[PDB]
């Protein structure tokens, strides 16, 4: 029950950096897989 | 049809330094990295020359960001834009202080991520 | 030079149905490979 | 070594809507969806039915968030928690005005989607 801090900031850049570790698995698998 | 050397690209190079021979196949696709500062949006890091001679490409990095440096202690820090890549946040003191240090700092290339320039001020007397 | 108007709520949000999307896409490209 | 029927989970459902026998050779693996009000946050959205004959999963589901409805003329969006499902947001108007509608609005299912459970209250006078 407390109001996200403005660390909307800090939870943004994990996402984004979340997602280009997604990336990197995905052509890491659609290499070996080709 | 066939292609010259690549454009260069400031959010990503080519990532083996080869001999970049001056003329590529058409067809030709070459495969890049993010530059310090930038992480990756895409899955398609590529640049390919397509049937024109022509290199094409999305924009497939974007700015890295730097963790909120936390709270300034009688003080203030004020995010101007947001805590990315080259964006600035700005530093204050409460009225019964004054500001010892900087009273800016930027996000910038550090390591192999990406961290503040400058370190907190301190707010004193 | 905008500050984010607290709409860091709603880039979390597409953050993360980019994400979901990007795991869809990930075991799609992984069943048809196998 | 082999498993009963799977638990229910909160945030997910089997795909199939199968006989769902009530045995399972272990190393079975079911596959889920997530449910109305939640997206997928992982690779893998399966219960696999180990040697212990125990079904194994992660929370594979996070909540789905609501876009933020906008302003407020005269009056004042508060956000309690966040815009996640389930999660309830409060009106109130500024001191000239009356509000007239409902004070609060929570993120909820609809379509297939999540959406707001009340509109917007008006703020009059």
């Amino acid at each position: 029950a407390k109001l996200s801090e403005a660390e909307l900031h800090d939870k943004i850049a994990a996402l984004e950096e979340e997602k280009a570790e997604l990336f990197e698995k995905l052509d890491k698998v659609e290499e070996e897989h080709k | 049809s066939n292609c010259g050397p690549p454009p260069t690209l400031s959010f990503a190079a080519p990532m083996d330094i080869t001999l970049t021979e001056t003329r590529f196949k058409t067809g030709t696709t070459l495969k890049y990295t993010c530059l310090p500062g930038y992480v990756r949006s895409h899955s398609t890091q590529t640049l390919t020359c397509n049937s024109d001679g022509e290199w094409v490409y999305n924009t497939f990095c974007i700015y890295k960001r730097c963790r909120h440096p936390g709270e300034l202690r009688n003080g203030q820090v004020e995010i101007k834009t947001d805590l990315s890549f080259g964006s600035q946040i700005e530093f204050s003191c409460s009225e019964g202080f004054f500001l010892i240090g900087s009273t800016t700092s930027r996000c910038e290339v550090q390591d192999r991520g990406v961290g503040w320039s400058h370190p907190l001020p301190q707010c004193e007397i």
